[PDB]
């Protein structure tokens, strides 16, 4: 799963992109979801994402990613 | 200040997150790359928390909290350290 | 240089060793002590080897090569890594 | 087990205290064993030592854990 794929899955779950800031050749995007008092911060682009990361992303977003 | 990161092998190199900072993810091709990316992720993430009015994380906990963290065991996670100066 | 370390709990804090460096042990109490004390134990150990003219440890493996190490599983340890430079 | 008891178990296995060394966090004790071109570097002093560490000490130095 790519960074962009993970971002779109989060958007499907109601997370909204706040914007993105320039970085070591790539960037970081932050997302927030109405009613949730958490931020998700992700590097992009990434061609591959670890299951370790995805597992934690599942916990923060409250959805499965597969 | 020294912060713990949890990192995991990818095809490109590594990615992971700050175990004390829920939602703060990062990635890099080399260990030097991922430490730079982590600092960047940290700064962007803290400023978002402050702008939104969400809880800010506390400094790193007791070593026991990381040694007992099941997320390391679950997915082939490795503990690393990044210097961050707010 | 990147060195894997194994980390275990004590009542007090933590201790551990460099799996690629037989005989090199470290310990500490706070989270910040982990990378600091690991690195000092290394410096102490290598300098002793060189003082005695004893063989130096073989080059370290990539940290992720130790992810399934039974020593970690058997006594509740975690896998970390530190970057060491002169 | 404390540092002191571990050192005496190492002596029982033929190791000798080489000396202390002091750096910017605490001190260390190095040991050597006659006819062996190896060093053991221990944190010192400690009031408690993990089973993890002890198992490795046995692995390398051949002490009794009792």
């Amino acid at each position: 799963m790519e960074s962009g794929e993970l971002i779109k899955r989060l958007e499907d779950a109601g997370w909204q992109i706040r914007g993105g800031r320039k970085t070591n050749s790539g960037s970081h995007v932050t997302l927030c979801k109405p009613g949730v008092r958490k931020i998700i911060t992700l590097p992009y682009p990434r061609k591959d994402i670890s299951k370790g990361l995805l597992r934690q992303a599942q916990k923060i977003a409250g959805i499965k990613l597969s | 200040m020294i912060y713990p990161i949890f990192i995991f092998k990818t095809v490109e190199g590594f990615d992971g997150y700050f175990p004390d900072i829920d939602g703060c993810f990062f990635a890099g091709n080399t260990f030097a790359d991922i430490s730079k990316n982590a600092e960047e992720a940290f700064a962007v993430h803290i400023e978002a928390l402050m702008n939104e009015g969400f809880p800010l994380p506390s400094p790193p906990k007791d070593p026991h909290r990381y040694i007992d963290d099941p997320r390391l065991k679950e997915e082939g996670g490795i503990l690393g350290f990044v210097e961050i100066d707010p």
